[PDB]
């Protein structure tokens, strides 16, 4: 089968389907955990968010009890639910998404309805922690890679094979991707061989793209499940999690918020160039 | 490393220990043992210490430590030491000796810094102050327009090379209504979008608006000073004079 794995707030699930709960290191066709509440999926993808529900009827998103809010599509069925932060990227097959807050009580458009076809099928969609991130342009994938700039109202597409980002590694095709938890500015690929390999890399809007670390894919790992501070989680080729401390995160494991933010601040300014940023950063540490 | 120390002490060689006591950037451990044995380091070593204490974020004993790092024959490290003592002076609130030492030191660079640390605390005359006394007309006239004083942002202007914070004073200038620094600053801001909608709003010149087309290729004005200029039986020429 598909194996459909998701990874959130810590917690992994692997359809089987081992349940790991990593924070507290407790163990236990698609399925998505949360903390709380875990939800297997008529819908081509739903998710818990709290006690919320994002189904996802023909070209219309609901949510109800275990209804309550209502949403509007104009742009084909959405099938891509990402929820991260406080904000979900509702994303369909006809190069088209939307961004909707969900700082407030019930979800709102925070960005209007987009044309990637306009800008640039799709693979998938992910999003940030902050949501001002928004993706694989294609039924196989394709090399380049796209992210929705929603503040400045832009697209910013980047070539695997020459390695350039057009503003409106070469012999690799990203399959699946994720982001960080915590860090809006952390994304995450996973690229197959046209053999697999995983590439982190920190959105600056100040200064672009930046790729932050390469690794080929363990042994034990057949998929990115995802991130999560201080460890790349990945399924396990049959505790079917692996965690990888991130290469700079090697020691700081079990420091406290501040440490790791800090060293994270490290990283991001490594990957700038900021020398001296990154070692004030350090510097307490 | 101790006992490495308390050896080097007992031996003919005891500065050694000094060395590694500052090769292993112990400069508390490296200030005592300088007591003794090389006196002459005890300014050079402190300022180190202090300048660590200056990254850890202690400022208070960076300002104790810069202020004794000072020599008589370097002239160059006097000179880091009170641009030191300046910056933490500064960052004690002792605002009017840290500005004080600020005046008195001949390098550019430490008036840059310094702007930089007052915008930290905010003081926008004395950043401003900073800033335009070295190069720093910009940022003086970035300041300036945080604190809303537009005389010194007027006076900075011919020197200014922010085009950015010639559209705000020119907005400000739109605020109050004058309509004609508006027009200079939109000018030196790149920004004929606006000098030739002041010119079909304010000073009403369709001859000026005209030859603002023709000079810079203005575009968003450029048919609506003839559209509102077409009331006429010849105007025809005027909405053929923006060459339509």
């Amino acid at each position: 089968r598909a194996m459909s794995s998701h990874f959130h707030q810590q917690v992994a699930a692997m359809q089987v389907l081992n349940v790991c709960f990593l924070s507290t290191g407790v163990a236990h066709s698609g399925v998505f955990a949360t903390k709380d509440a875990v939800a297997v999926w008529e819908t081509p993808v739903l998710a818990m968010h709290e006690e919320n529900v994002y189904t996802v009827e023909s070209n219309r998103v609901q949510v109800r009890t275990w209804v309550k809010q209502l949403l509007l599509f104009s742009e084909g069925n959405p099938c891509f639910l990402d929820i991260c932060g406080n904000f979900l990227v509702v994303g369909t097959d006809l190069a088209h998404f939307k961004s909707f807050d969900l700082s407030r009580r019930e979800a709102k458009a925070h960005c209007s309805c987009r044309s990637l076809a306009e800008l640039v099928g799709i693979a998938s969609l992910r999003c940030s922690s902050s949501g001002s991130t928004i993706i694989l342009p294609s039924n196989s994938p394709d090399s380049k890679i796209c992210f929705y700039d929603v503040e400045m109202d832009t697209v910013t597409v980047f070539d695997f094979k020459t390695g350039q980002i057009d503003r409106r590694l070469k012999n690799y095709v990203p399959v699946n991707h994720f982001w960080d938890q915590s860090e809006p500015r952390l994304f995450v690929c996973e690229a197959v061989q046209e053999d697999v390999l995983i590439l982190s890399f920190f959105i600056s809007e100040e200064h672009g793209f930046l790729l932050h670390e390469s690794f080929p894919r363990p042994a034990t790992s057949h998929s990115l499940l995802g991130m999560e501070v201080p460890y790349y989680y990945f399924t396990r080729k049959p505790q079917m999690v692996s965690r990888r401390p991130l290469r700079d995160f090697v020691g700081l494991e079990d420091c406290d918020k501040a440490t790791r933010d800090a060293m994270l601040h490290f990283s991001f300014f490594v990957t700038i160039g900021d020398m001296d940023e990154a070692f004030k950063s350090i510097k307490l540490i | 490393y101790n006992l490495a120390q308390d050896l080097y002490l007992a031996s003919s060689c005891p500065i050694a220990a000094l060395e590694m006591r500052r090769d292993l950037q112990h400069w508390d451990s490296a200030l005592q043992l300088a007591k003794h044995l090389a006196p002459d380091q005890i300014p050079f070593i402190s300022k180190e210490y202090a300048i660590q204490l200056e990254f850890a974020g202690d400022y208070v004993n960076a300002l104790a430590h810069y202020e004794k790092g000072i020599t008589g024959d370097n002239k160059e490290h006097d000179e880091a030491c009170l641009a030191g003592v300046a910056q933490m002076s500064i960052r004690m609130g002792d605002i009017r000796r840290g500005v004080n030492q600020a005046l008195k030191h001949p390098s550019r660079v430490l008036k840059r810094d310094c702007g930089a640390i007052l915008e930290n605390m905010k003081q926008f005359s004395e950043a401003a102050q900073l800033y335009e006394k070295g190069l720093y007309y910009d940022k003086a006239a970035s300041v300036y327009i945080r604190s809303k004083n537009w005389a010194k942002v007027g006076d900075l202007l011919p020197h200014v090379s922010s085009p950015k914070i010639h559209l705000q004073y020119a907005k400000a200038k739109e605020a109050d209504g004058r309509y004609k620094e508006a027009v200079v600053a939109y000018e030196n801001a790149k920004q004929w979008q606006s000098v030739i909608r002041i010119y079909l709003d304010h000073l009403n010149n369709p001859e000026k608006a005209v030859n603002i087309v023709r000079e810079t290729q203005s575009l968003d004005g450029a048919k609506m000073v003839a559209r509102f200029f077409l009331q006429l039986g010849d105007y025809g020429s005027a909405i053929q004079f923006l060459v339509m």
